[PDB]
RNA sequence: CUCGCACACGCUUACAUCAGUAACUAAUAAUAUACUGAUAAUUAACAACCAAUAAACCAAAACAACACUAAAACGUUUAUUAAUUACAUUGUUAACCCAACACAGGAGUGCACCAAGGAAAGAUUAAAAGAAGUAAAAGGAACUCGGCAAACACAAACCCCGCCU
RNA sequence: ACGAGCUACCCAUGAGCAGUUUAAAAGAACCAACUCAUCUAUGUGGCAAAAUAGUGAGAAGACUUGUAGGUAGAGGUGAAAA
RNA sequence: ACCAAAGCUAGCUCAACAUACUAAACAAAUACAAAAAUACACCAAAAUAAAAUAAAACAUUCACCUAACAUUAAAGUAUAGGAGAUAGAAAUUUUUAUCCUGACGCUAUAGAGAUAGUACCGUAAGGGAAAGAUGAAAGAAUAAAAUAAAAGUAAAAAAAAGCAAA
């Protein structure tokens, strides 16, 4: 069962090994859950093999046979992922109605940034937790100054990006006055 | 409105033409050359 | 693979991720920006494969097929028309194979030719009654087709043979889906007959 | 007093 | 290399010791009794998909321990790499 | 860069002078 | 002192472009216009500078009074320092007393 | 006697004195972090 | 599986199951001599011993006797044109040992076709013949040999 | 002057500094000081029989793609609950109180794999 | 000619193999542990991680017999509960660190004094002055601020000031 | 604001002191490692922003030394040399 | 003849408007020694700004000086002040929409520090760089094209005597 890391021995020394197109999302929306579950392993074994061949190509200072496969396979797996995820995220929207699979809150940290804080699983409730209790979600008053600076800095950047674009238009209009 | 001197080249030549036949660095370097030319006049 | 180009970059007809390119413009090159007439992607009337007439250069009044477009610099390539000669094979004792090569053209020097009378024309995008978007000639008042062209893979779908690891059209288009409310985990675990009793104790989230 | 001036290096990139 | 066994190099005092110092009038071995440590139980090995190893572990143990013991005995009698061994 | 025609033109004259000094025209 | 070797592209300014042709058109708006709008109204510029003038100190002082609370921190700080400097300089320094 | 070897490395000392946690435990430190964030420093802290 | 949350375990919880595994693996040829018992993989940083053993046995049906791992540090020393450091990524190496007495050997993946090598030697001989054809005549002395007379 | 930029890793510190590379803990420290593995925390790969089935890692080139419709909560509601609901409202047997026959789940804490706090990795 | 092997701390791939070095690193070359590229690599038994709460214990370490004064680091057992279930995780290269340098300097511990490590001279010539050394007739402090330095000497005495380490 | 990773003094916790002489581990004696830095010569953009060669002082103690902690500038610390 | 020299772009500056004002990106990990899934707690806080400087010293005093109320006047007036330096109101007055946004601003020692808060330097707070130029095409490098003009040198050592020239 160790040979699934290698292509059929009929392929070994050959430059071009041809191959099919990667799976579209659409073709995958048609398959059941079980068949996706299987296809995931068929794709896994092949991705493994391909990576093996990759490294072994680097080792021998030789170009890899038909490198493109590795791309295709990845997309397929990736695509497959996107599908299964859909069917969960649709589903939970039905059952619970939360758009996010992980519990989380909008918080304001020490630095005054407005952060999305993901939650974490603990065996004990939050007020009994030493480590969590010593985080601070809130800002002190001094921070307010820095916040302002942030805004202003941001504003500047946007401000002179805008002015740049404007300028680029004028230049072109006198270079290409086809109007 | 920034204004820089564009023609500085010629400004220098009007000194340096009188200095051509001097010996040493006086015949090249504007600083030395200027003083030498004035002394010559 | 996506190679990220530096903000200021020149386009030399060489594929941006290639040795010709890395050799032409190494890691730290920033050259003078070449002013490019901005064209929305919806105003762009030139594709690859269509017969076009050249309005400029030493070869003018001629017609040719467009091989490749470079959109970033607004360029077309008419194979074996706009031309300058270059040696390819080289070693110390041997200069081999002088090859005619193509210099790209701006889109101002090339006009699209309508099939019927083989004249150059001014193409304008029009919407017809079928919900279709086609190029219509200003001078001749006809619609011009679009140049169906081969693809980068050199693989034509009509002539094809399935290898070992290829899935057949039949099994790929087959719909196995029964859109029911269980997840992948519940589905699979039920199908493999894996039986689980215990449930998770309460977890606190924060 | 004891007057000493520590030597100052130039930037390495040079 | 021995390294792939795995085996590891270290350095500290090298000792040849019989179970007693040289000054002891009892210089020779009779038999040794080695109790196998917990990691090496037949059950554990059977869980790790090691069948044959059950035997191997024993062998190795003997081949090490006994050798050492004998070796040390020999070197208490003054024998060594260039004196080899008479009996 | 320095912005102006003047010095550039005036220098074009110098260029021409040197050109005539190194190769005199028949 | 090296001078540029290539003639620049000769820049052609047409003086008949719209902005140049229409220049100074409504300047007499007060007189001919039965005075309603003063020519000040024509002035496009910074809010504190429209139809007003003054030496750099006065200018700065005025900018701060009008827009000083809409300013960015760095710029307000800079302005205050500029004002203090100019104050000290104009009032306590010079030849003429 | 001879000088200039004043820095004798320890990772423990380093991370206790200048580390992230140390900067965040006092309001002054937090202001240090804030300043560096403002100036856009690549490394806010050790 | 990696990059994913795992459910907190408390006493008397359900067995944790991964239905579609995230990991991936390279089978690599050893840099040093190894006993025939031993296969060597490069795995993702987050995969444990137990993980890889289960992985091999379940997906590939390989009888694993023992597994060891180490983490290889990739060099940070090489510099950019900007003099920024480039980091070759760190990775995990896994030595496994096969159970039933099964001997492995890393297969040669690039055996050369003798007809393509003979065609390469014949094209090199033809190229050397063309470069010997184009080479100037000693006795002409540099007069271009195009002109009949 | 040490190293600020390079990331902090177990390779860097003293002996006392051990920081994992991000694999997940499989157990706890027991009585003897020896480590104990909990069979439940070790991920159990669920692998189907691949042998008897026909699908491949790649697809035939002449096989068509399709119009791309992302699955929405709505389409899924229409393929599953809509036929049953319409069938039992047309029959007058529809009960707005208990929807559980259609596949709706009031609360997640009973079942093995919960959707909202998300009990399962993959 | 002799600062050697290891560990801690610290450094982070500078280590390994193959190839290259016109130029870049070496304060020159030859070539390569240090420049360039490609490819690899340190595998746990050593080390880190590795229980609480009650309760009896006045009685030093010093070869510990027994003591000294300055009164001394280091755990047994009993009870009560401690998830019990192969394989967890992490450190394992180096000629290395702190001194801007491939710096005669600074660097803890264990064992060694060689069995391990190394090379004072690129090639000449054999001027002055300079540095470091060995020897010197007769004399023996006549030198000099002072027997400073040097010596085939390596001893005795007396004051001033501070008791002493 | 930042600094006690150098140095001053502390706090925890470790580590070293061989031979000889003595009833003695006596802030005794001789003399290594170790710690200092007497006197001279080198060196003076030096090997070195305080070193090298010799020569010296202490060497079971008010001794040396590792690791981790503390005290902060209107301050600290100090067998006072500002 | 070497060393060199020339580009005009990258972007910037100052205002206008404007909605409204902590950008982008978040799968996991991030306040253990940040980026290390998982165990019974603690958690948190405020006190007038000062001085350099002006008064020719300095002692009371010394505009602005991180607190929204603008504009035209009243007015540098009333007042306040070692009655010195200086400081300084108010009552009361005036203010007509929206579009016509740009430039007698910079062009690589300039304009932002910025190709970047990066390299590098500091234990740390912190400091903080330099650097670009072919052409329609280099998928036109036996490569083609217009400056050969700074100091420095080479082509080409020197020949009594002296501010080097006149
Ligand atoms: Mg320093
Ligand atoms: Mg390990
Ligand atoms: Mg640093
Ligand atoms: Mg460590
Ligand atoms: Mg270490
Ligand atoms: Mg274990
Ligand atoms: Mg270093
Ligand atoms: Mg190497
Ligand atoms: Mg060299
Ligand atoms: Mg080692
Ligand atoms: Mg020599
Ligand atoms: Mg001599
Ligand atoms: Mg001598
Ligand atoms: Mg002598
Ligand atoms: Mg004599
Ligand atoms: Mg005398
Ligand atoms: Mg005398
Ligand atoms: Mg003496
Ligand atoms: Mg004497
Ligand atoms: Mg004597
Ligand atoms: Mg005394
Ligand atoms: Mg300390
Ligand atoms: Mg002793
Ligand atoms: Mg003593
Ligand atoms: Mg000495
Ligand atoms: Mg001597
Ligand atoms: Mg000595
Ligand atoms: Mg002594
Ligand atoms: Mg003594
Ligand atoms: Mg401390
Ligand atoms: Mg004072
Ligand atoms: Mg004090
Ligand atoms: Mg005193
Ligand atoms: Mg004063
Ligand atoms: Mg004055
Ligand atoms: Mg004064
Ligand atoms: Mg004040
Ligand atoms: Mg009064
Ligand atoms: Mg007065
Ligand atoms: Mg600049
Ligand atoms: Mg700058
Ligand atoms: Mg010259
Ligand atoms: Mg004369």
């Amino acid at each position: 069962g160790l040979e699934e890391f290698f292509d059929d021995p009929k392929n070994w020394g050959e430059e071009k090994v041809k191959s099919g197109a990667s799976w579209t999302c659409q073709q995958l929306r048609n398959k059941s859950n079980e068949d996706l579950h299987k296809l995931w392993y068929v794709l896994l074994k092949e991705r493994n093999m391909l990576l093996t061949l990759e490294q072994e190509a680097k080792r021998q200072r030789l170009p890899m046979p038909s490198p493109e496969r590795l791309e295709k396979v990845v997309d397929s797996m990736d695509a497959l992922d996107k599908v299964v995820q859909e069917r969960e995220d649709a589903l939970r929207l039905l059952q619970t109605g939360q758009e996010k699979a992980r519990p989380g809150a909008w918080r304001r940290d020490i630095f005054g940034r407005i952060i999305w804080h993901k939650f974490k699983q603990w065996p004990i409730p939050w007020y009994l937790n030493k480590k969590y209790n010593r985080k601070r979600f809130f800002a002190m008053p001094y921070v307010e100054r820095f916040v302002r600076m942030r805004i202003e800095k941001q504003a500047r950047i946007k401000a002179r990006k805008r002015s740049l674009e404007r300028k680029k238009e004028k230049f072109l209009q006198e270079k290409f006055p086809h109007l | 409105l920034r204004s820089r001197v564009t023609d500085r080249y010629w400004r220098v030549q009007e000194v340096l033409k009188h200095a051509r036949h001097f010996r040493g660095r006086k015949n090249r370097c504007y600083r030395l050359a200027v003083r030498a030319v004035t002394r010559a006049f | 693979s996506k190679v990220t180009l530096p903000p200021n970059y020149r386009y030399g007809m060489s594929r941006p991720g290639s040795l010709s390119d890395k050799r032409k413009n190494p890691p730290g090159t920033r050259r003078r920006r070449v002013p490019v007439e901005p064209i929305s992607d919806e105003d762009w009337h030139l594709f690859c494969g269509d017969k076009v007439e050249i309005l400029e250069g030493k070869d003018a009044g001629k017609q040719g097929k467009v091989v490749q477009v470079i959109r970033q610099r607004n360029w077309v390539v008419v194979e074996g028309l706009n031309t300058h000669y270059r040696y390819v094979g080289k070693t110390v004792d041997y200069r081999g194979t002088m090859i005619p090569s193509e210099a790209p053209l701006l889109h101002n020097q090339v006009k699209l030719v309508d099939p019927t009378d083989r004249k150059p024309t001014d193409v304008e995008w029009r919407f017809t009654e079928a919900g279709e978007r086609v190029r219509v000639s200003t001078r001749s008042g006809r619609i011009i087709p679009k140049p169906e062209f081969p693809r980068a893979d050199g693989i034509v779908p009509e002539t094809w043979i399935d290898g070992p690891k290829d899935t057949s059209v039949e099994d790929a288009l087959e719909k196995t889906y029964v859109p029911r409310l269980k997840t992948l985990e519940e589905e699979v675990m039920e199908a493999m007959g894996i039986q689980e009793t215990r449930r998770h104790k309460k977890v606190y989230w924060y | 007093k004891k007057r000493f001036t520590p030597p100052t290096y130039q930037p390495k990139y040079k | 290399k021995p390294d792939k066994l795995p085996l590891f190099k270290r350095q500290y005092e090298n000792t040849i010791f019989i179970g007693s110092k040289t000054a002891d009038p009892l210089c020779y071995g009779h038999t040794q009794f080695h109790l196998l440590p917990d990691k090496l139980k037949r059950e554990k090995l059977l869980k790790q998909n090691c069948a044959d190893q059950i035997e191997v572990v024993f062998r190795a143990n003997a081949i090490a321990s006994l050798f050492a013991w004998t070796g040390a005995q020999a070197m208490y009698q003054g024998f060594w790499s260039e004196a080899d061994v008479t009996r | 860069a320095k912005k102006g025609f003047r010095a550039a033109y005036r220098f074009q004259k110098e260029l021409e002078r040197w050109r005539l000094l190194r190769c005199p025209p028949p | 002192f090296h001078v540029r070797v290539t003639l620049p592209p000769r820049k052609v300014v047409d003086r008949w472009n719209e902005k140049r042709a229409m220049f100074g058109v409504y300047d007499n708006i007060g007189i001919l216009g039965n005075f309603e709008k003063h020519p000040k109204e024509l002035i496009k510029g910074p809010i504190w500078l429209r139809g007003w003038k003054g030496n750099e100190l006065q200018r700065c002082i005025r900018k701060k009074r009008m827009v000083g609370n809409r300013m960015f921190i760095d710029d307000l700080h800079n302005l205050n320092k500029r004002i203090s400097y100019l104050y000290k300089h104009f009032n306590r320094h010079g030849k003429y007393r | 006697k001879a000088r200039g070897n004043e820095y004798q490395p320890s990772n423990i000392k380093r991370k206790h004195k200048h580390g992230w946690v140390r900067r965040l435990r006092t309001p002054t430190g937090v202001q240090v972090i804030l300043r560096r964030m403002h100036k856009g420093r690549k490394s806010l802290s050790h | 599986a990696r990059n994913v949350l795992y459910p907190l375990y408390q006493l008397g919880n359900p067995q944790l199951r991964v239905f579609r595994t995230n990991f991936f693996i390279q089978l690599v040829r050893p840099g040093t001599a190894q006993p025939e018992d031993t296969v060597q993989f490069r795995i993702p940083m987050e995969m444990t011993r137990v993980d890889l053993r289960n992985y091999l046995e379940r997906i590939y049906n390989v009888p694993v006797a023992a597994v060891r791992t180490r983490v290889q540090y990739g060099s940070n020393r090489r510099r950019d044109h900007r003099n920024i450091r480039i980091k070759k990524p760190d990775y995990k190496v896994a030595y496994v040992q096969l159970a039933l007495g099964q001997t492995f050997t890393f297969p040669d993946l690039f055996p050369e076709r003798k007809g393509a090598s003979v065609d390469v030697d014949v094209r090199d001989q033809v190229l050397e013949d063309q470069r010997q054809k184009h080479s100037p005549d000693p006795r002409r002395g540099g007069v271009p040999g195009w002109f009949g007379l | 002057g040490a190293d600020r930029m390079s990331k902090w890793t177990s390779k860097r510190g003293p002996r006392t500094f051990c920081k994992g590379r991000g694999a997940k803990g499989t157990g706890f420290h027991g009585r003897d000081g020896k480590f104990v593995q909990i069979k439940e925390m070790i991920p159990e790969l669920v692998v189907p029989e691949l042998a008897g089935f026909k699908l491949k890692p790649y697809v035939n080139y002449r096989a068509p793609e399709g119009t791309d419709t992302p699955l929405t909560a709505k389409q899924l509601f229409l393929e599953t609950a809509a036929p049953a609901i319409e069938k039992d409202f047309k029959a007058g047997t529809f009960d707005p109180e208990h929807l559980e026959k259609y596949g709706f789940e009031p609360t997640q804490e009973g079942k093995l794999f919960q959707l909202y706090p998300k009990n399962f990795p993959r």
